């Protein structure tokens, strides 16, 4: 089973002001992935990681999240290593989306 | 409204050892409450939601000891299906079981439930009516016919009927307050100017419990069904729900869209435009 | 609270 990802702010973007970043991994098997959150393509240290749990449909899901404050420079992706896939996932954040 | 407790049991094997990791995950009205990784430094039973503290340390002990069974349960059950389907222990395989019951407005029983899955797909499911087991494949029949010579179904149907019902009443009295409450949706649209004449009108919908919400965009009081982009319920990360609905529309026709928003934490269905 | 299986598979 194929990752879905989700790249999002936890509250609407303000440039400056404090917020969390969520990367919302969904729908993979087997349960072992690896995922990474970058700022300006460079792996962001100190990400938080959501216990492993399981849906219905018995595929796995994660919540990454990390600190950051946005700004009109600082871009945020995410990548992602499943055993599913052959290259790596990546996924970049869109404040308006 | 409806309540339910599920446990979402897995075992994943790891090769060149014969003990598999075991995740046990106990959910009151679709909330964790209750977990369990045998990975953890000093592994047991711990609470997930604030109203789990009101629980004697010997209740944590009872549970702790039935987790320490189950991953022999797994253990011997992955070694099985590893022989049932010619698999390698070389590589890591997966057990996974959801069990539990539903409960009506009135806490009366409505069903009970005990499903497997072998590498995230059906194995053996016990039917509705926790007498007659359905195998998935070929092989779910060895457990078929073992289960049914034992009668394991019988052993399920008093829990099910019985113990979770009883368990179930007495969480939903201790949570009551955080498992009755809901979040409102904060809904707005906004504006995305485009090519060819065209934008795109997105309304969100932020920080809403429980997770089920219905958003809908209307030309005029006419439901575009069509061509009305969508994105999956995503968690916040603060215990509530985000989801956007968007709707490509030509420039200045922006007042003839309307976007509606339904939610049982609602004192009315949301309606708005842009601005 | 968990039960506990009872044949294996």
């Amino acid at each position: 089973k194929t990752p879905q990802i989700q790249v999002y702010s936890r509250h609407p973007p303000e440039n400056g002001k404090p917020n969390i970043l969520n990367c919302y991994v969904t729908q993979f098997h087997p349960p072992h992935i690896e995922i990474q959150m970058l700022k300006n393509g460079k792996k962001i240290p100190k990400v938080e990681m959501s216990d492993m749990s399981f849906s219905k449909d018995w595929s796995f899901y994660i919540l990454a999240h990390t600190e950051f404050t946005p700004t009109e420079t600082d871009t945020y992706a995410c990548r992602v290593k499943h055993a599913s896939m052959a290259e790596p996932k990546t996924v970049y954040w869109d404040r308006d989306m | 409204g409806p309540h339910s407790m599920r446990y979402f049991e897995t075992a994943v094997s790891r090769p060149g050892l014969e003990e598999p990791r075991y995740i046990s995950v106990g959910y009151v009205d679709n909330k964790e409450f209750v977990r369990f990784d045998s990975d953890a430094e000093n592994p047991r039973y711990e609470p997930r939601a604030p109203w789990m503290e009101q629980e004697g340390p010997e209740y944590w002990e009872r549970e702790t000891q039935k987790a320490k069974g189950q991953e022999q349960w797994f253990r011997v059950s992955l070694r099985n299906l590893l022989g049932y389907y010619n698999q390698s222990a070389g590589g890591s395989h997966t057990l996974q079981q959801m069990s539990g019951c539903d409960l009506g407005s009135d806490w009366r029983l409505l069903r009970g439930y005990l499903q497997f899955a072998y590498e995230g797909r059906d194995y053996i499911a016990l039917n509705e009516d926790l007498k007659t087991w359905t195998a998935a494949d070929m092989a779910a029949q060895i457990t078929r016919r073992k289960w049914e010579q034992s009668g394991a179904a019988e052993h399920y149907k008093a829990y099910l009927e019985g113990e979770c019902v009883e368990w179930l009443h007495r969480y939903l009295k201790n949570g009551n307050a955080t498992l009755l409450r809901t979040d409102s949706p904060k809904a707005h649209v906004t504006h995305h100017p485009r090519s060819k004449g065209e934008v795109t009108l997105r309304c969100w919908a932020l920080g809403f419990y429980p997770a089920d919400i219905t958003l809908t965009w209307q030309l005029n009081g006419e439901e575009l069904t069509q061509d009305m982009e969508l994105v999956e319920t995503r968690p916040a990360g603060d215990g509530t729900f985000q989801k956007w609905a968007s709707v490509v529309v030509p420039l200045g026709k922006e007042q003839n869209y309307t976007c509606r928003v339904y939610h049982e934490g609602l004192p009315e269905p949301l309606t708005l435009r842009w601005e | 609270a968990s039960d506990e299986n009872m044949e294996t598979m």
